[PDB]
């Protein structure tokens, strides 16, 4: 296992991933 | 006439390795390669 957008609410910024899920599966 | 593109990173050359039971792939020549690494002490 949104929370995500939960902690941008109080000012936390959550910087996404530059590999993402599709990107990481194909170097598997 | 340049300016700032934006675009999907590449994964790479997608290149497909043919594979058989009887095919076989030998190295015919060779190289030496010299490379540099920096490591902190």
């Amino acid at each position: 296992t949104d929370l995500i957008c939960a902690q941008k609410f109080n000012g936390l910024t959550v910087l996404p991933p530059l590999l993402t899920d599709e990107m990481i599966a194909q170097y598997t | 006439s340049q300016s700032i593109i934006a675009y999907t990173m590449s994964l790479g050359v997608e290149n497909s390795v043919a594979y058989s039971n009887n095919s076989i792939a030998i190295p015919t020549n060779f190289t030496i390669s010299v490379t540099t690494e920096i490591l902190p002490v």
